[PDB]
Order: C-alpha cells, then structure tokens, then sequence
C-alpha cells in the first residue's frame, strides 16, 4: 500500500527572527562612535 | 544679523505649506 | 508645487551607499560583523532604512 | 575571616531609590551593573586567564 | 577626609574604554594593528594603562 | 666597466660611529638595512615582478 508523506514547508522566519542576535548578553551589538568605543545598545536579557 | 532664515521649503500650495 | 531649492544635494552624493565588513568573526554557531558606518559630514542618516 | 565563597558572585546591581544606579553616568562597561563572573559568554571583557 | 573640591568629575564619563582596530593586516609571521586612541577632551590618559 | 655580478647582493648596512645609521631617521622601509634582494618575500615588498 502507500501514501503521501506530509508536508513541512521548512522555510525562513517571518520577520527574519533570529537571524540577528537580539536580546542576549553574550552575543550583543554596538553602534558607537569610532572615537570612544561608547556603545549604545544595552540589551538587558529580558525585553523580548 | 542682516537676515532671517525662516523655513519654507514645503512643497507649496500658495504662500503656504506647514503643519 | 515642490520646493524650488535648498532641499536637494547638487553635487555627487550617493543614494543607497554600500558598506562591507571591516572585521569578521565566525564561530560554530554565530556570525560576527562590524562595519565602519560613516555617515559623512554634511548629511543625516535614518537607520530605519 | 575564613571566607571561601567569593567566586560564586556573578552580578551586582546597586540602585538608589530603585531608579538610579550608583555609578550611574557611564563608569562601567555595563552601566546598570557591576559584573564579577562573565563566563557564560564573552565579547572580550575578562581578565588574565 | 577625602577632598570634595574639583578632583572627580560629575559629568557623565567612562573610566575605561574599549578600542577596536581600525585597520590591520595578517601575515604568516606578523599581525599589524592600527588603533585610534582618541582621548576625550578635558581628561588625561596615562599610557601606563 | 663590465660589472656583471651585481645580480648577487642581498644587504648593506651603513653605520657611522658604530652606532648611527645613514639611511637615517627611518627613511626607508627597512630603516636600518638597505635591502637589495628579498628572498623571504612576505610583508610585501618586491617591486617589479
């Protein structure tokens, strides 16, 4: 006998979620001024 | 201070354009 | 009518300027890049775009 | 004086009136809190080995 | 009694800054690194640090 | 005048008073040893092809 397998449309993440490391205190990011290293993004690991 | 800058560069309907 | 002047760069500015990484770092489960995003004097940039 | 648990402290946060961090302005690499153990991950903020 | 007069600045300041290389190079026997050590105005750095 | 062996030279080093160096203050790329033949090519010097 036989049948179809199911179907898992495995594609990328609406909003492209994840592809950027957002709130997390390890990997995090920066946007300061080549002139002070004074970052401006402090993402407390608790803001989704 | 021999001038005023103002600011009217806003499309223009007539003598107008803001808010 | 549109504004006559004082809102348009007349010399060679660049729409959609491109930047490429000046530093790269790859781990088994992450990718790390940093660009020297130079706005350039006499300009204003919105990061919404 | 026989303390032997000082290496289990990870983060310390000092707040005056529950809304102002003491060191405050910028005098840290993380404005809100002092950090003691940064071992889960690191972007470079560790001391000798 | 510690001095209260103008010794320690009240304006927001950072007591330790992270400098990242602006340009570098890689060779089988060398690694050049070029840093911009911009020191903020009205504040003195000591090379010993 | 039929000099033909200059294709074999590798380095010269002028030093006055046993301390100084006449390609002086740094003016050079190897600021102390006139390089005429780099067979350990690396950093990048090596003019023509």
């Amino acid at each position: 006998q036989a049948a179809p397998n199911r179907p898992n449309y495995i594609g990328f993440r609406d909003n492209f979620i994840g592809l950027m490391y957002y709130n997390s205190t390890g990997n995090m990011g920066v946007l300061a001024g080549q002139a002070s290293q004074l970052n401006a993004v402090v993402d407390l690991q608790d803001r989704n | 201070a021999p001038r005023h800058g103002s600011r009217p560069f806003m499309g223009t309907w007539n003598e107008i354009g803001t808010s | 009518v549109a504004p006559t002047h004082d809102v348009t760069t007349d010399r060679s500015q660049r729409l959609t300027l491109r930047f490429v990484p000046v530093d790269r770092e790859d781990t088994a489960y992450s990718y790390k890049v940093r660009f020297t995003l130079a706005v350039g004097d006499n300009r204003v940039l919105d990061m919404a775009s | 004086g026989t303390f032997y648990l000082n290496h289990t402290f990870k983060k310390v946060s000092i707040m005056f009136d529950s809304s102002v961090s003491w060191p405050g302005n910028d005098r840290l690499l993380t404005p809100n809190e002092f950090e003691i153990k940064r071992t889960v991950d690191g972007e470079g903020y560790n001391v000798a080995q």
